[PDB]
RNA sequence: CGUUUAUUAAAUGCGUCGGUCUAAGUAUUAUAUUUAAGAUUAUUCUUGUAUAUAGAUUUUUAUUUUAAU
């Protein structure tokens, strides 16, 4: 038999119904007090599944016609808008499954544009691409038929005025205060109102030194060639002072009194530095020179090497009988190089703070920045092209496949450098939210104590 | 600081509530928190400025105008604080039109978004952390289980996890009442009506804010009454007798017996409760006359809810 | 008096309710319904069975 | 809400990179800041993994 | 201190107050009204509308409406 006591199946699940009858819900029963978690907690998202589109690339051209039309063309753009995140999408397109993102070709085009997109960013170009196909720095002064005479918009012939006015100044011998070298990622670093370029004829840039630049001046500087030599000195960034800082251990965050063993190894560094020739004990938490700090990381993670040289009862012996892992400090500095400048728009800007000494990235003029990127892509190529561990390391995304190829022990190392960097951030964040003084009482007393 | 709320009193009558600590207007309009919209005035479907049809709770008060000013300060409010992650009161912003105070909380995993500001809160302090007690610290957002009888809580959420709806107005507070029900806690809403709130509901501990609103806020300036702009509220007894039954009369006619807005609003008649929730225990009518304290004495169970309404 | 949906305004009739023609009649009705369920129905449809099965065999 | 970088990296290297050996792009790492969204991001890139049922 | 077709103790307007509203908006709030701010005070008493009400009418005045010869 099949028992049934009645008043059982309602014919509609008991949620969508009153005792009997489905109930009505019309966005007026609902409050706006739900949906107010949106101010912090973001709404649901549809993460697209990553595709190596080779299934869509049944044949050749459609695969090498989106290399440009979709991959390269996203670099010409990023080599124009923000050349610092030009290593971010190189990860974005290789996490998505693409093949030759860090190939010896994509970089040597990314660095090509990054180098030149500067000299047509100072020329006044606002969009790097004219149409789907060609670049706007190749619109010739005919319809398309002129040889090299660039179609100079009014913005340009006012960007080429500011350049010419900067030339005449240092041609007068004065200091060439080029306007767009106070121009950074936030606009004028000087906190001034941005001077917008199609400048009104009733707001002409006036320098009380008597420098004349007008339309009669810049009209002959039409084609690409006679500016790359005339304003060579300004459109070109300088790569000398940044030449090798990415190929060198620098940990802008990490302090001398900060190590994974917070005391044990630094007790050795104080022990070596009292029984020393030129001995100096450590109370000043002031940062030690960069290269000696990365030694302890190469001497604090592996309890192998923590004791392997802790036995050493002299100063330089520990400081210099470990050059064998100092031959390993680049293979880790190639890791702290990628994963630093990779993931978020913030990790990269915080990264350049350490290496190229940008106190604040947001105020360093573009001339100083495009260089550091140019000096950073110039050493991405070194890593990808010169040494064999560079390719796979680039195409590695997780740690599991990262540990395999390059030094398994070398990955033990910096994952206690990164874990030490981030734990310094732990000091700042949780540093704010640990002072508890609230109560019903002391929150009253904290008024009068605030009164004086 | 003297008295974190002041009746600032620019003109001897014009008393607006300045609070020392109030953030200057510059640090108010925040981009991803600022909503703007035209408010429909009192116009509802077919323009036609009109209230609501008798039975409904969607307000288009006939006498409403300039509800969203367009360049007035309008930041959105959280109403859903998170349970026990520490806060950090960064500033205390005071919008006149939305009389509420509201201060920006960092909330300790970056969320520079939280507003409702309980009374006696100071800026630049951490709040959501409990002291030795259960969660008895002013500003700490407490589930209704964690409160004990007789202590005020504000921004109580009506349905658990559906955002704080009760006791949001300045200086207001829902008092717990120590009920006998198994998994429910009755709160004496300020309307003197008690309601069987689910104990898992979240409330923010303390009073609400900005005491000295109940009185002591009096504009009496033609420019300053643009904190509350509304349409003129004409006499109902000078309304073109063809139009409104109270009208004409060659002088001051007192008014008709049964007052009526357009349909009826007789003085205590029109009571417009039409659906009572399962949680409601005693409406404001069942308590309107007793007192504030006597309602705080009893224990409230399901047998206290009157089977007839 | 939830039985009949009556709020009492005047005392001295809340007392005289329990025997009022409204209450005592609502008492009888809500009782005889119980009678039907308590004894009647489980016996009514008992006899309705014991005669049919009588028929289909006798 | 896993917002502050210090907290996201403290979860993303452990759960979506460590436990699952998944790797999220930059633009998705933006909205990948909640327990609700962490669950979905996995539950798409693991659903796009089951070999399509072979008839 | 505004605002009006025969232009004003017209009608606005702040406060107080009365009533309504805790499943669309915050019951020191917003609807719906009566007054008018400021300063003194705001008296006596009820036959009807309203509320509450108990098959309805008929009865019936905590507060409100209107009333006080």
């Amino acid at each position: 038999v099949i028992s049934y006591k009645a008043g059982d199946y309602h014919l509609v699940p008991k949620k969508f119904t009153v005792g009997k009858r489905i109930a009505v819900r019309s966005y007026l029963d609902r409050n706006r007090t739900e949906l107010s978690d949106r101010t912090f907690m973001p709404q649901k998202n549809w993460f697209r599944p990553y595709d190596l589109q080779d299934g869509c690339f049944d044949r050749d051209h459609e695969r090498l016609s989106y290399r440009f039309y979709n991959l390269e063309t996203k670099v010409i753009w990023k080599a124009f808008d923000t050349p610092e995140l030009i290593g971010m999408l190189l990860h974005d397109e290789t996490v998505k499954g693409n093949s030759g993102m860090y190939a010896p070709d994509m970089l040597d085009a990314a660095l090509h544009y990054t180098r030149e997109a500067r000299y047509w960013r100072c020329i006044g170009i606002t969009k790097p691409f004219y149409d789907r196909n060609t670049l706007r720095a190749h619109c010739w002064e005919d319809n398309g038929l002129q040889v090299g005479t660039l179609v100079m918009s009014q913005a340009m012939r006012h960007a080429l005025m500011d350049l010419e006015r900067a030339v005449r100044r240092k041609e007068l011998g004065l200091e060439p205060n080029y306007l767009w070298d106070r121009w950074g990622p936030i606009g004028f670093i000087d906190g001034a109102r941005a001077d917008y370029l199609p400048r009104f004829e009733h707001n002409p840039y006036v320098d009380p030194d008597g420098v004349d630049v007008t339309e009669i001046d810049v009209l002959p500087f039409n084609t690409h060639e006679q500016i790359r030599e005339r304003y060579r000195d300004f459109i070109e960034p300088d790569t000398a002072p940044f030449e090798e800082v990415f190929r060198s251990p620098s940990h802008g965050s990490l302090t001398t009194l900060a190590d994974i063993p917070n005391a044990s190894v630094v007790a050795l560094y104080k022990d070596l530095k009292l029984k020393a020739g030129t001995p100096v004990a450590g109370d000043a938490v002031e940062l030690a020179p960069a290269d000696v700090r990365t030694l302890f990381y190469l001497s604090a993670n592996p309890e192998w090497r923590a004791v392997a040289d802790g036995k050493a009862s002299w100063e330089e012996v520990v400081d210099a009988m470990q050059p064998v892992q100092a031959e390993l400090d680049e293979k880790i500095d190639a890791a702290r190089l990628l994963q630093n400048t990779r993931h978020n728009a913030e990790r990269v800007r915080a990264f350049f703070e350490e290496k190229c000494g940008f106190h604040d990235f947001m105020y360093t003029p573009d001339k100083t920045i495009t260089a550091a990127v140019l000096c950073y892509l110039t050493e991405l190529r070194r890593i990808c092209t010169e040494t064999a561990w560079g390719a796979a390391l680039a195409k590695c995304l997780t740690d599991m496949e990262r540990v395999q190829g390059m030094g398994r022990d070398a990955f033990l190392v910096y994952r206690h450098i990164e874990d030490a960097i981030l734990d310094k951030k732990r000091r700042l964040w949780a540093g704010r939210f640990a002072g508890e003084s609230h109560e019903e009482s002391t929150l009253d007393y904290l008024l009068e104590n605030f009164g004086r | 600081v003297r008295s974190p709320d002041h009746g600032y009193s620019q003109h001897i009558l014009q008393k607006d509530i300045w609070s020392p600590f109030q953030v200057g207007a510059n640090m108010m309009s925040y981009t991803p928190l600022y909503y703007d919209w035209k408010g429909f005035s009192s116009r509802d479907y077919f323009g036609h400025r009109s209230g609501t049809n008798p039975g409904s709770k969607v307000l288009l008060g006939h006498y409403r105008r300039d509800e969203v000013r367009s360049w007035g300060y309008r930041i959105m409010v959280n109403h859903k604080p998170q349970k026990r992650i520490p806060k950090w009161l960064a500033c205390v912003v005071h919008i006149p039109r939305k009389k509420t105070f509201l201060g920006f909380f960092l909330y300790a995993n970056g969320a520079y978004v939280a507003e409702l500001l309980t009374y006696k809160q100071l800026p630049r302090i951490i709040y959501n952390k409990a002291f030795q007690g259960c969660l008895p610290t002013i500003g700490q957002t407490v589930s209704l289980t964690e409160v004990t009888y007789g202590k005020e809580i504000h921004s109580v959420e009506m349905y658990p996890g559906h955002g704080g709806v009760i006791c949001r107005a300045s200086g207001t507070a829902a008092v717990v009442l120590r009920g006998s029900e198994p998994n429910l806690v009755p709160l004496l809403l300020p309307s003197k009506e008690v309601r069987l709130f689910d104990n898992m509901c979240h409330a923010v501990f303390g009073r609400r804010a900005g005491v000295m609103y109940n009185k002591q806020r009096n504009f009496s300036k033609r420019s300053v009454e643009e904190n509350m702009p509304h349409r003129p509220k004409v006499h109902s007894k000078t309304k073109r007798v063809s139009s409104h039954p109270a009208g004409g009369g060659n002088g001051g006619s007192p008014n008709l017996l049964t007052p009526l807005d357009w349909r009826i609003h007789p003085r205590n008649c029109v009571k417009t409760k039409y659906w009572l929730s399962g949680y409601i225990l005693r409406g404001r009518q069942y308590n309107r006359n007793q007192t504030v304290a006597d309602l705080k004495s009893k224990t409230y169970s399901w047998a206290n809810r009157d089977p007839v309404y | 008096c939830a039985l009949c949906h009556i709020r009492f305004r005047y005392k001295q009739d809340y007392e005289a309710h329990k025997e009022s023609e409204l209450h005592v009649n609502r008492l009888r009705w809500v009782e005889t319904m119980n009678w039907w369920r308590e004894t009647g129905e489980p016996a009514y449809l008992k006899a309705s069975n014991e005669q049919w099965e009588w028929f289909e065999q006798h | 809400v896993f917002e502050e970088e210090t907290l996201r990296e403290r979860v993303l290297d452990r759960v979506v990179e460590g436990v699952f050996r998944l790797v999220p792009t930059s633009t998705d790492r933006l909205e990948l800041k909640s327990v609700a969204n962490i669950i979905d991001f996995v539950l798409t890139h693991v659903t796009v993994a089951r070999k399509p049922l072979q008839h």
